DNA sequence: TCAAGTACTTACGCCTGGTCAT
RNA sequence: AAGACCAGGC
């Protein structure tokens, strides 16, 4: 906890390791903001973590769709 | 009367003390049962040293 | 590409055991005949048990399992009987089953041994191997056992109750000539009952040109079938399986071509 | 709770063919026989009989899974000799051997009893 | 970023491959037109696989660089390991 | 509990040999001799009677539920 | 950070050598309970209609129908015909079937190979069945062990597991750039017995073995021996299992250290070493050094050259064909493997007696102040050093004597040289001497006043009083030796029961320290705050799965 | 479900001011009664407040369509007679 | 010491310790001191003479017992701190005799060194030939073996009672099993066990069982489950009555079948009950009726054995229903010998498929040879050898630990006298092909145990069932149809896989999926009336800019708990 | 509804809302008198 | 009620003081096997915490010879802590030293 | 500035079941 | 209805 909770990471990442309520009280008192860039933070809020298969984004190519069969 | 002390089975103050195997089977009690436990609300409890 | 001509030499023939030697046949044929002795020889045994009263210290399925393991004399009517699956009747009928009745109550202070002798069959020929007696359950005074049981036709593949034989002794190459087993110390192995070598030598010299033949058998019947009838039924059943497979293969060849 | 019935090893249920004949495309004059509700008793004896045929190049059997009840017999033969013909010949051979064995065993039983 | 000056692996990553395959299989299972000619293929996962082998999946992979920039790579522009 | 029928390994009838085994033990025979007298040759059959404990006799000391 | 999940199954695991590496045996009840929602298309509308018709009762059926409105028609309770209508867009929750992708886990999940994706194979009875080469990644054995079955519920997560977490894709770990799976147990022992020169196979035996080779081209190879009778060799058949054209060189466990220097370097008089050229086992006897989970092994080369799909077939074919050959040869353990010769027993006893006399002499020197303390050690410390040296040398000598007495038919030696199970110390303890029993790295402490047990006199520093078991397991331990062995094994039991918590805490601390550290799209390793932990991963930008041990040949 | 679906890109922490708690609170005047029910029905201003959530699992919230599953629960408040130190914030 | 030996003033419990170096004599009479009897050695001779043994041999009808032995000054109870000052001889005929002198001042002798073991460790044959962890494992496993746990199990209404069909006393026994009453109540069957590699299904720790033997009753068992239920009078008019409910008289009702109940709402014994069937029918009067009936544990499929009706302490109706189920050993059940060799049943082969000797013997159990070398249970092998000797001879083998008269060579020589290879190896034939196995197999009767752990009691499958009231996540436990926990280690493993979507499924979709409406200005959840579509944020007067956010229900609960602690976890979508 | 007493093993008939007490013995533990409907047991 | 509660729940002490009361005493007798019943009736407990990682109290002390079984120990978090009596082991019942 | 106290925390993974008293 | 404890499994 002394070293992982000292990193300038989000309060939600710290609250997942050994302090929880204390980290969140410190964040509330100081108005700390969680940029939601980590894995634990996104897992807590049920969002696709920026891990593999989540670190990129998929787009539909409309030009490439102009070659479809049974439309 | 001041209370009821749970009685360890097959002890001196148990009803199975001194009973023969025939007497024990007459009460549907196993002669090979060593006793040494208490019956609290049907459950058999054993005190660990 | 044709059939070898096997020969049989029977050495011992009792009411419990048949010891015979089959010569000039494949090891696979002999082992299949041995497997059919255990697996595919039809035999009548109790499979349907219904209990009216059971006050004994053994629960209902205990005594049912014990009843199913009681051998029944199925010497001739096993072939006449049909599998209950192949029978047109619903439930059970005399052409597919043999009914049994048990009614024992202990009234005396002496213990009552319920035996296979207390099994009563509707057929005079299917008897629980009682021309001692197999113990079903022991009854204290006041304990009763009444049940009805039907005996079905089956073989040992479905259940061991339909295994017509005790331990089937099988052996080939008594003196180790083919070296199908290698002894790290041959001198410390007892010589076989069928060994033909002297006390001085432990195993026969290796025969590179040899193949497994002259298979030694000792089929011990459990009394349900005569031990000679076990081998006859096994050969007939193996041939029946081969004939059915041939019929279906011929149909498949005609259909696909 | 997942116990298969004991008759599931020999009984053919609805729509299950006893034997299925499929050609093997890797090798010429080779076929694969799938026997349903059959085990080593027939497979080993058929494999052994097929090896007696000089025109059978390959003869083998296996059970893909012991918890399932199926035999795969792979038979390869010489040109101008179908593997199905070899299989039929092997089965007829086995039946002929079994009939002779049964007759000789009955004669031996008769000789042993009062003789 | 534009098509020129893309500084990223020309190879499709295994994570990109997995997500593209799953997304395209879901699209096919939801009645999306199949870009490749299928020969008795009814499993959307397998159709997505054969589109991937044919470089026909109409998906652009947007790769976000840690400085906030992104590069749009079409699936056909990436070289598949398989 | 009770003497099993059909010895587990081979399948020989051993359920009819418990009382005879007890009698042979009670009169003269040693256990090895008594097993031979009953024809129990294979040790799979011998262990059926040699290792058998007849708890059903102890179970008969309890009165039945119905008189 | 963790929670209970739907679509999960747990049951005991039992072996199945007839399953593939990526296959898992699943009981019918579990598959009839777990359901996968499948979107109906004109491609699968008829199949899903049949599944709906079968309902929840018949196993290859369905449990629910989800319409476009989101309303769920239950198919478990006599549904009404109109609610069984499947138009494109509906989701029918069909029962889990063969080939379904599932996540297989055995807690604790130490690494990512401890939770891999498998392929469902429905089998009778009620246990999960997994191939024995998958036992090593999970750290599993089949004594009451239970595993978890997580079934992905979407096509996207199904593809994720298929393309990332499949067992063949997890063969080589990035942890040590070695395989996590190898040929183990009966298959390894029978491979060792099958790869010797003496193994000559008949025609029918070869055909039966080839029937269990899935990658067989159908051509029976010409035998090594043509006359006087055709005989194929075990290496000849195994060369048909080796995928593609794999070039590999290994050594057997019993390889002498003089062969490479002297003659017969390329002839291998004991048939040791291992050479596989062009996917053909030219020479050598295989063991855990060739088919095990180690760097540069034959399976490792198969993965690095052929790929996961063919390596899976390699594993499965080895398992099947070698088990079916072992059906002929067989393997056992008995008293005869625990018994040595009379001369070996006498030699062991002479060694033990000499060691006890040496300890008595050291004790006499210490009692007469003739023991000069080694620098850096006290008098008691140097005395204990000398006594432990004598006893360890005695146990090593007795173990060597016991090992040299084993014949080639000995089964302890058979499972040791193959690497399947056991070691030379086990053979030594079974046959020669159990050895010294230590508590906290020292001889058995004086629990009583200046004596280990009441049966000894005070200040008894001899081997017997302090826990040296002169007897072997075959011989049996004396009561003092029995109690001292119990004291020694108690320490191992305590360590086993206490290590798990501390190691798990360390692992959790590490994972919380580095959970968000990943390789970015510019190949820089960064944390959640985009701080550059490493400019390139491993300082070289490579994954740990593909790298191999190599020599510079220009250094030194 | 007319509101657009959104992902949380940032979580801002802070201390709920008493004014914000009172504005947010669904009970008016605070929780004055410690009783849950008085006549078999949940009393307004008590611990079990129908404005605060769904009860009986088949009824509906007083502030929204509850269904016992769609209702996320609503906050109430207690106006303390005198200020009280916060244990979590006491060191601060 | 003389007084304690004569039992004049000092009772045998009292311990007397003389610390000679410290000049202290400590006498203890208090309770709790652990002591054991030891024979007394005066000079170099035991005080236990032949006359004491002769008198004890006639212990019946002689009134001569252990107390007479203690009162005669032959044996003495010594506790640990007095055992500090004692000089003990392990065996008399070895350590008190004159030899190369080690000790001549022996003051006590062990009665027998096998008495160091407890109840469960005394059932181990040849424990001194096993590794100590294996002895510990067997000591743990013996309490889990199934037999006849008590003779009056018929009258006992015990939850989770297991009784074995055919318990057998071991062919190889310890001299202490007589005093442990193990012969009377044994847990296990002497099984013909082949330590062999047959088809790979006994690999790792698994075992291969004979299906034909299992059919013949081998290791068959019965499972007894007792259900307790009690009528009660709690409310003024609320009461519980045992009765058979009708279709519409009870408010609550299950889709189960109540036709098996009697007029008293209790199923009679002999009625075959499957899963979900109602054991006891009970109704609760609601201040018409509410169903409180009890159902079977899922998939038990047993038959009602005994139903008991009585009155409890309060005098209310009290019922105990015992349901019996016969459990044939499957391929998931757990078996172990008395040497720590535990394992499940890999597969079952019938008699024809099992390997067979020249005499037709087929092993009941096949265990892998790989379980022996690392685990070093040589006592297992010696037990098998001695059991093979004893079954053929007709005696019961003696496996008391430290005998010095029962060697492996003696057992081998005895086995060689019955036509068998002295080391226990026997030539086996492949069941499938009939061919000899090249290696000869070690076969003999080894005592095996059937453990309480069975696959049917451990098999569970979850697919979207019950959820917890607070967390809205799947329930916990196989009995509650619960879902398996995807813990933090599993999450880390899936992070290492880079499977973000599967991780989201397990931690968001498979478990509780939820939606909330948060304000856009503040990050606090807003009142959302979906039917009326009136979304309002109390605190901003925000009715227009309110967003929909999908989050796990546990996360909403966490945020509400943080708000309960005055923390504002404002979820910002901008 | 016939119950079998556990002490004197006699059959007594009692109805609902009747305390359990065997006649002529005064014992409060009874048994259910196994049903008449027959259940088939496979002798397997 | 005090006796019945302390024997039933096992918390040795007053019900209101259950936390200060030692728990785990008076287990439910194990009827799985007769050997299990005997082992439960002859069983000793070390009151120290199971979560404690100290290995010394868990070790097999030399003084346990003939007093406590060297082999029967709860494998797991109670290794060395829960112990069982030897066959000949006896525990003094107490006497007045008058 | 310091440094020596003293208060104060914090370590088990998954799984089963049973019993007990609110 | 879900907590406490206990026992156990790997
Ligand atoms: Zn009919
Ligand atoms: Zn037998
Ligand atoms: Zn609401
Ligand atoms: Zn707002
Ligand atoms: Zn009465």
């Amino acid at each position: 906890r002394h070293g992982v909770n000292r990193q300038d990471t989000g309060p939600l990442m710290k609250c997942s390791f050994e302090e929880t309520v204390d980290v969140l009280m410190e964040a509330a008192a100081h108005g700390e903001s969680d940029p939601m860039k980590g894995v634990s933070e996104n897992i807590m809020l049920g969002q696709l973590a920026p891990a593999g298969t989540g670190c990129f984004d998929l787009l539909l190519d409309a030009e490439k769709c102009k070659y479809g069969m049974e439309i | 009367f001041i209370g009821k002390i749970p009685i360890m089975l097959r002890s001196t103050y148990c009803l199975l003390n001194g009973l023969t195997d025939r007497d024990l089977c007459e009460l549907n009690e196993c002669p090979l049962d060593p006793g040494g436990y208490f019956i609290i609300n049907g459950s058999e409890k054993v005190l660990i040293a | 590409p044709y059939a070898n001509q096997p020969t049989v030499r029977i050495t011992e023939l009792t009411d419990e055991n048949v010891k015979f030697i089959i010569e000039n046949t494949d090891l696979a044929v002999a082992n299949s005949i041995r497997r059919v002795f255990i697996a595919e020889v039809p035999i009548i045994a109790i499979d349907w048990v219904q209990i009216d009263a059971n006050s004994s210290v053994l629960h209902d399925e205990f005594i049912a399992h014990r009843l199913g393991l009681i051998p029944l004399i199925s010497d001739d009517i096993v072939d006449k009987l049909q599998y209950s699956r192949d029978c047109t009747c619903e439930e059970f009928c005399p052409e597919c089953s043999v009914e049994f009745t048990l009614d024992v109550r202990c009234n005396e202070d002496q213990t009552r041994h319920v035996t296979s002798r207390d099994l009563i069959s509707n057929s005079p020929r299917v008897i629980p191997v009682t021309s001692d007696d197999i113990l079903i359950v022991k009854l204290r005074k006041g304990q009763e056992l009444r049940l009805r049981a039907y005996a079905k036709k089956g073989f040992g593949k479905e259940h061991a109750k339909w295994n017509p034989t005790a331990g089937v002794a099988f052996e080939y190459d008594p003196d180790n000539a083919l070296r199908h087993t290698v002894y790290p110390k041959p001198e410390e192995w007892p010589k076989s009952e069928y060994s033909e070598l002297d006390e001085d030598e432990s195993q026969a010299p290796y025969d590179p040109n040899g193949k497994p033949e002259r298979f030694y058998y000792n089929v011990e019947s459990c009394g349900s079938l005569r031990p000679e009838t076990i081998v006859l039924s096994a050969l007939s059943g193996l041939k029946k399986k081969l004939s059915d497979l041939q019929t279906q293969l011929s149909h498949e060849i005609q259909s696909d071509v | 709770m997942n116990a298969p019935p004991a008759f599931e090893s020999f009984l053919l249920f609805e729509g299950e063919k006893k034997i299925t004949i499929n050609k093997d495309t890797k090798v010429p004059n080779a076929c694969l026989f799938t026997i349903n509700k059959e085990d080593h008793t027939l497979g080993n004896i058929i494999k052994s009989q097929l090896l007696k045929d000089p025109q059978v190049l390959f003869a083998g059997y296996k059970v893909p899974h012991p918890l399932e009840h199926k035999i795969i017999i792979r038979v390869q033969t010489t040109p101008d000799y179908s593997p199905q013909e070899a299989f039929t010949n092997a089965i007829t051979d086995l039946i002929s051997e079994l009939s002779l064995l049964e007759e000789r065993f009955r004669v031996a039983i008769k000789d042993k009893q009062e003789g | 970023q534009a098509n020129q000056k893309r500084i990223t692996t020309p190879y499709m990553t295994k994570y990109e491959r997995a997500r593209v395959l799953g997304t395209r299989a879901l699209q096919i299972a939801m009645c999306a037109p199949v870009m490749v000619e299928l020969e008795g293929e009814t499993d959307p996962l397998l159709i997505a696989m054969k589109e991937l082998k044919a470089r026909k999946i109409p998906i652009i992979i947007r790769r976000y660089l840690p400085d906030g920039s992104y590069e749009d790579w079409g699936v056909d522009e990436l070289i598949i390991t398989d | 509990m009770i003497i099993p029928v059909r010895c587990f390994t081979c399948g020989k009838i051993v359920g009819n040999k418990w009382e005879a085994y007890l009698g042979l033990l009670q009169a003269e025979y040693t256990e090895g001799d008594a097993l031979d007298a009953l024809g129990l040759k294979r040790y799979c059959c011998r262990r059926m009677l040699l290792a058998h404990v007849d708890l059903i006799e102890k179970l008969l000391n309890y009165a039945p539920l119905e008189k | 950070m963790g929670k209970r999940v739907d679509f999960s199954a747990r049951t005991v695991i039992t072996p199945d050598p007839n399953l593939s590496i990526d296959q898992v045996g699943v009981p019918r009840s579990i598959a009839a309970n777990m359901t996968f929602a499948e979107i109906v298309t004109p491609f699968n509308i008829d199949r899903l209609q049949e599944l709906v018709r079968r309902g929840n009762s018949q196993y290859p059926g369905a449990k629910y129908i989800i319409r476009d409105n989101g309303d769920r028609i239950d198919l478990r309770f006599h549904p009404k015909p109109s609610d069984l209508h499947l138009q494109t867009g509906y989701k029918v929750e069909r029962h889990m079937c063969d080939g379904d992708i599932v996540i297989f886990n055995r807690q604790p999940t130490l690494h990512k190979m401890s939770m891999m994706g498998h392929r469902v194979r429905i089998l009778p009875w009620s246990t999960f069945r997994l191939n024995l080469s998958v036992t090593t990644p999970y750290n599993a054995d089949f004594d009451g062990d239970e595993m978890n079955l997580h079934l992905p519920q979407s096509l996207e997560t199904r593809a994720e597991i298929q393309e990332l977490a499949m067992v063949p894709r997890m063969i080589v770990t990035p942890q040590s750039n070695r395989p996590v799976m190898g040929i183990v147990q009966d298959t390894l022992t029978a491979v060792r017995k099958f790869t010797k020169r003496d193994v000559f196979l008949e025609r029918g035996e070869v055909m039966n073995l080839l029937m269990f080779l899935s990658t067989w081209d159908g051509k029976v190879p010409q035998p090594a021996i043509l006359k006087p009778r055709p005989l194929w060799t075990g290496k000849q058949i195994f060369s048909l299992i080796i995928p593609g054209h794999i070039n590999c060189i290994r050594t057997h466990s019993t390889h002498p250290d003089d062969e490479d220097s002297g003659p017969y370097k390329h002839i291998s008089p004991g048939d040791t070493k291992v050479v596989v050229e062009n996917g053909e086992l030219i020479m050598g006897i295989l063991c855990k050094k060739s088919l095990g989970t180690s760097a540069g092994s034959l399976v490792h080369i198969s993965y690095l050259e052929m790929g996961h799909d063919i390596t899976r077939l390699f594993y499965s074919n080895i398992q099947t064909v070698i088990n079916n050959w072992l059906l002929i040869e067989g393997h056992t353990i008995g008293i005869g493997d625990s018994i040595a010769d009379s001369k070996t027993y006498q030699d062991i006893q002479n060694t033990i007696k000499k060691a006890k006399q040496d300890v008595i002499e050291v004790i006499e020197k210490a009692h007469n102040n003739e023991l000069e303390p080694t620098p850096g050690n006290t008098l008691r410390q140097t005395f204990e050093n000398q006594v432990n040296r004598i006893l360890n040398d005695a146990r090593d000598k007795t173990g060597s004597s016991a090992q040299k007495s084993l014949s080639e038919y000995n089964n302890f030696k058979s499972m040791v040289v193959s690497g399947a199970k056991g070691s030379k110390i086990n053979i030594s303890q079974v046959i020669a001497v159990v050895g010294q029993q230590n508590v906290e790295g020292k001889r058995i402490p004086f629990g009583f006043k200046h004596r280990t047990l009441p049966h000894f006199i005070k200040d008894d520093y001899g081997p017997e009083s302090r826990g040296f078991v002169e007897n072997s397991y075959l011989a049996g331990l004396t009561p003092t030796e029995f109690f001292f062995h119990a004291m020694g094994g108690r320490e191992g039991l305590i360590d086993t029961a206490v290590k798990t918590a501390e190691t798990g805490y360390i692992q959790r601390r590490l994972i919380k320290s580095m959970e968000s550290v990943m390789v970015k799209y510019d190949a820089t390793v960064r944390n959640s705050i985009n701080q550059v932990v490493q400019l390139r991963y491993g300082e070289d930008g490579l994954a740990g799965e593909s790298v191999e041990f190599q020599n510079l040949a220009t250094l030194k | 479900s007319a509101c657009p679906l959104r992902t949380i890109k940032r979580v801002q922490f802070g201390v709920l001011s008493p004014d914000e708690l009172k504005r947010m609170s669904v009970t008016e005047g605070g929780i004055k009664y410690p009783e849950t029910t008085e006549g078999g029905r949940p009393k307004l201003g008590g611990l079990m407040d129908p404005r605060q959530g769904v009860i009986e699992r088949t009824g509906r919230c007083q502030t929204c369509a509850g269904n016992m599953t769609e209702c996320p629960g609503h906050f109430g408040h207690i106006e303390l007679a005198k200020p009280v130190f916060h244990v979590g914030f006491l060191v601060k | 010491r003389k007084l304690r030996r004569q039992m004049d003033i000092i009772v045998s419990e009292v311990s007397m310790i003389r610390d000679i170096r410290e000049r202290e004599i400590r006498i203890y009479t208090d309770a709790g001191r652990i002591c054991r009897p030891l024979l007394i050695v005066e000079k170099q001779k035991l005080l236990l003479k032949k006359r004491h043994i002769d008198q004890l041999k006639e212990r019946e009808y002689n009134n001569y017992s252990w107390q007479d032995l203690v009162a005669s000054g032959v044996v003495e109870y010594i506790d640990t701190l007095e055992e500090e000052t004692v000089m003990l001889a392990m065996t008399p005929d070895d350590l008190q005799e004159k030899e190369v002198a080690y000790c001549s001042t022996y003051t006590h002798c062990e009665i027998h060194p096998s008495m160091i073991l407890g109840v469960c460790a005394s059932i181990i044959p040849f424990p001194d030939h096993n590794q100590s962890p294996r002895n510990t494992y067997q000591s743990a496993m013996g309490k889990q073996a199934m037999g006849v746990y008590i003779t009056n199990f018929h009258v006992r209404m015990d939850t989770l009672a297991h009784v074995l069909y055919y318990p057998q006393k071991p062919l190889v026994t310890t001299r202490s099993m007589e005093y442990l009453r193990f012969r009377e109540l044994p847990a296990g069957i002497n099984s013909i066990v082949a330590i062999a590699s047959y088809t790979g299904y006994n690999q790792e720790d698994s075992v291969i069982m004979n299906r034909s033997a299992v059919d013949r009753g081998f290791f068959r068992s019965v499972f007894y489950r007792s259900y307790k239920e009690q009528e009660s009078k709690k409310g003024f008019d609320q009461e519980e009555v045992f009765e058979k409910p009708t279709r519409e008289t009870c408010q609550g009702m299950r889709h189960a079948i109540y036709d098996k109940l009697d007029d008293d709402g209790l199923i009679a014994p002999g009625v075959r009950v499957s899963g979900d069937d109602v054991i006891i029918g009970k109704t609760v009067t609601l201040p018409t009726k509410r169903d409180c009936s009890t159902f079977l544990r899922t998939s038990e499929t047993g038959i009602v054995d005994q139903v008991m009706v009585t009155l409890n302490q309060e005098g209310y109706k009290f019922c105990k229903i015992r349901v019996r189920s016969v459990r044939i050993p499957q391929i998931g059940d757990k078996f172990a010998s008395r040497h720590g060799q535990k394992g499940t049943c890999g597969i079952q082969y019938r008699q024809e498929d099992m390997p067979f000797t020249c005499e037709g013997i087929t092993p009941d159990i096949i265990i892998n040879p790989h379980a022996i070398p690392s685990r070093m249970t040589i006592g297992h092998l010696i037990e098998c050898l001695q059991g093979k000797v004893s079954a053929n001879k007709g005696e019961i083998g003696d496996a008391t630990p430290f005998n010095d008269a029962v060697n492996v060579q003696k057992i081998s020589n005895l086995l060689s006298d019955y036509g068998y290879h002295l080391r226990g190896n026997e030539v086996l034939y492949n069941g499938f092909t009939g061919r000899k196995i090249t290696s000869q197999i070690f076969i003999g009767p080894t005592y095996y145990q059937r453990l309480k752990h069975m696959v049917d009691d451990k098999i569970h499958s979850r697919a979207r069932g019950p959820i917890q009231i607070l967390n809205r996540q799947p329930m916990e436990g196989r009995s509650r149809d619960g879902g398996l926990r995807f813990g933090e280690m599993e999450r880390d493993c899936q992070i290492a896989h880079g499977a973000a979507q599967f991780l989201r499924e397990r931690l968001f979709e498979a478990s509780d999926p939820y939606q909330v409406h948060v304000c856009n200005l503040c990050g606090i959840m807003a009142i959302a009336n979906t039917r009326t579509h009136t979304y309002e944020c109390r605190g901003c007067r925000n009715k227009t800019q309110i967003s929909l956010v999908r989050m796990p229900y546990a996360c909403k609960l966490l945020f509400q708990e943080l708000m309960s602690m005055s923390i504002a976890p404002r979820m910002m979508s901008v | 509804m016939i119950y079998i007493c556990g002490e004197c093993h006699t059959e007594n008939e009692i109805k609902s809302r009747d305390p359990i007490r065997c006649r002529e013995c005064g014992y409060r533990i009874m048994y259910k008198k196994r049903t008449k409907r027959l259940v088939v047991f496979d002798a397997r | 009620d005090g006796l019945k509660y302390s024997l039933a729940t096992g918390n040795w002490g007053d019900q209101k003081k259950a936390h200060q009361a030692r728990a785990g005493v008076s287990q439910v007798l194990n009827r799985l096997t007769f050997a299990s019943t005997l082992s439960h009736l002859r069983r000793l407990n070390s009151p120290i915490g199971r979560d404690g990682k100290l290995a010394k109290p868990r070790q097999l002390h030399n003084t346990l010879w003939g007093m406590v079984c060297p082999a029967e120990t709860p494998e797991g978090h109670a290794v060395g802590l829960v112990k069982n009596l030897a066959l000949m082991a006896y525990i003094s019942v107490g006497s007045q030293p008058s």
